[PDB]
């Protein structure tokens, strides 16, 4: 992921992206979506916005981090993509890592609004104009927000080691699976137990 | 480039009911959201009312409540805009137009083509065309105008053409104007030297397509 | 109900210039307006969206401005596929209102408009209705008035007037009004005569004739 040299934004907040490798953790989410491009500066903590107040709220004590690179080439097509819409209406903020789906009609007044658009009475959501024909800051950006955590249970998911040609009848340093020490590597006559 | 296909030309009678269809082309509709406009002749622009295809949800102007109605069919990608209680000033032609599904913002990007919807108390008739003739061939001595006049035709429209099309420089047709009793009519001249007064013939030939009538009035001077 | 109104009303200038259409509005919107360009006979088109974006495909000649209760469209380089009515759509809440409208005419010299008279035909005389054609040809500007003058007595509430569209090759206008009354008020009076003031008239041209013989 990190040499891809394909995407725009990698910026790892709460650990370092070298350190991926060796750090090993309990579970890995992953979310997706696709954001205008002068929103993606929107999907950090601390941050304010149409998209980031009441879309998706990341939390300030963050620890994973967010991918995003720009696609002007699959969901943008000639006369708009209509099939990508974003809420800019609300009662209130979102807490971090929340979902709201429900599009009951917002009521901007203190007049009853009966399920119909009204005065004062907005429909919740708002779709993209994903023209092709369009400057960088208003084309689609697809957006991956990985986010690691650290739970009591065992950890399960982390990265692959590295092992290296073993040696054999020489004076070295071996390793195999944390025990460790040194010495001479030799093959035995012995026998020993699939477990 | 998606198309707002729409119906025809529906003339009615007051108090009857009208249901004008906006079809878009190209299948099934989106997250498009549409709105009804309509445009009063010779006048500014109205709006009436919007529809949201997919989410359901639709409601008129608060001007035109209890009267219209309408509504989407997403298996065909068909909106239907059904207006009842038709009066003598609900006669205009009527726009669809795609706005994004939103209330706020972007605006109406692609429109359709038009309705023309009349609505008034009288039967297909045909034309009474009178001809004009070059009277007081004095003006200027080099200039004189002429034409034929169309008078008591309903509904529109009719095409006035002189000697069969040969002839264009020139030539005027004034737009159709609705009279006290109900019906139309237009006047059509043409600028014609003197010298070709008294040595060539015009004839202007009126098409009422409702009425498949084809006239042929044959222009003369004042009786000599 | 947010009220818009556009200024000035006709806006008339000339190839090559600069246009500036303003639509101050009742009440605060924030961004939200949208400019339609309608030519004679056809559908509106979006031109500008949220005050200072340009839609796809429009030329960039086309420039907008202005926030708050005082918007304005300013074209650039005015060609003559330019010319047309030009709308304003508030679209900040219930109801998305429209504006009045602004013909952009075309500029020329002033012209002389010819009068001509046409007496109602033998023909059309069959009937009880008789009608009688004063006609204005081939001026400029819009600007023009007909008075009917039968018997040298005022005739009003029962003439109507018709204008033609803006010529596209000389870039001026054509009136016709009609007379329309009975056989019997036409056999009842002896001279009928059309009066035409201009602005590009010194004097008002008045054009008669007496009834029958001809």
């Amino acid at each position: 992921l990190y040499n891809s040299a394909s995407f725009s934004t990698f910026k790892c907040y709460g650990v370092s992206p070298t350190k991926l490798n060796d750090l090993c953790f309990t579970n890995v989410y992953a979310d997706s979506f696709v954001i205008r491009g002068d929103e993606v500066r929107q999907i950090a903590p601390g941050q304010t916005g149409k998209i980031a107040d009441y879309n998706y709220k990341l939390p300030d004590d963050f620890t994973g981090c967010v991918i995003a690179w720009n696609s002007n080439n699959l969901d943008s097509k000639v006369g708009g993509n209509y099939n990508y819409l974003y809420r800019l209406f609300r009662k209130s903020n979102l807490k971090p890592f929340e979902r709201d789906i429900s599009t009951e009609i917002y009521q901007a007044g203190s007049t009853p609004c009966n399920g119909v658009e009204g005065f004062n009475c907005y429909f919740p959501l708002q779709s993209y104009g994903f023209q092709p024909t369009n400057g960088v800051g208003y084309q689609p950006y697809r957006v991956v927000v990985l986010s690691f955590e650290l739970l009591h249970a065992p950890a399960t998911v982390c990265g692959p080691k590295k092992s290296t040609n073993l040696v054999k009848n020489k004076c070295v340093n071996f390793n195999f699976n944390g025990l460790t020490g040194t010495g001479v590597l030799t093959e035995s006559n012995k026998k020993f137990l699939p477990f | 480039e998606v198309q707002l296909v729409q119906s025809g030309a529906e003339v009615k009678k007051p108090g009857s009911s009208v249901k004008v269809s906006c079809k878009a082309s190209g299948g099934t509709f989106s997250n498009y959201g549409i709105s009804w406009v309509r445009q009063a002749p010779g006048q500014g622009l109205e709006w009436m009312g919007r529809i949201l295809p997919t989410f359901g949800t639709a409601n008129s102007a608060q001007k035109f409540q209890g009267r219209v109605t309408i509504t989407a069919d997403e298996s065909t990608g068909t909106a239907y805009m059904e207006l009842r209680s038709l009066r003598s000033e609900d006669t205009a032609v009527y726009y669809c137009a795609k706005e994004g599904l939103a209330f706020l913002g972007y605006g109406m990007d692609v429109w359709g083509q038009g309705t023309t919807v009349t609505v008034s108390s009288a039967s297909t008739k045909g034309p009474s065309v009178f001809p004009l003739a070059p009277s007081s061939k004095s003006t200027s001595g080099g200039t004189a105008a002429l034409g034929c006049l169309v008078k008591d035709y309903f509904p529109e429209p009719v095409t006035v053409s002189w000697n069969s099309g040969a002839l264009t420089s020139g030539v005027h047709t004034f737009p159709a104007v609705l009279q006290s009793s109900g019906l139309y009519s237009l006047s059509s001249v043409v600028t014609v030297p003197s010298s070709s007064l008294g040595t060539q013939t015009y004839i202007c030939n009126v098409n009422h397509k409702p009425s498949n009538t084809k006239v042929d009035k044959k222009v003369e001077p004042k009786s000599c | 109900e947010i009220v818009l109104t556009q200024s000035p009303g006709t806006l008339s200038l000339s190839p090559g210039e600069r246009a500036t259409l303003s639509c101050r509005a009742s009440q605060s919107v924030s961004s939200y307006l949208a400019w339609y360009q309608q030519k004679p006979g056809q559908a509106p088109r979006l031109l500008i969206y949220d005050a200072s974006n340009r839609a796809t495909g429009i030329p960039a000649r086309f420039i907008g401005s202005g926030s708050g209760t005082d918007f304005t469209l300013t074209i650039s380089s005015l060609e003559p596929e330019d010319f047309a009515v030009y709308f304003c759509q508030q679209r900040s809440n219930w109801p998305l209102t429209f504006g009045g409208g602004t013909k952009v005419e075309i500029k020329r010299t002033v012209a002389a408009p010819s009068v001509f008279i046409f007496p109602p035909s033998d023909e059309q005389l069959k009937s009880g209705t008789a009608s009688v054609v004063c006609l204005l040809n081939n001026f400029y500007p819009r600007e023009a008035k007909v008075q009917w003058k039968v018997d040298n007595a005022l005739q009003s509430g029962n003439s109507q007037e018709s204008v033609t569209e803006q010529d596209s090759k000389d870039s001026t206008y054509s009136l016709s009004s009609t007379l329309t009354l009975s056989k019997a008020d036409y056999e009842k009076h002896k001279v009928y005569a059309c009066e035409v003031t201009h602005q590009g008239l010194s004097s008002p041209v008045t054009k008669s004739f007496n009834r029958g013989e001809c």
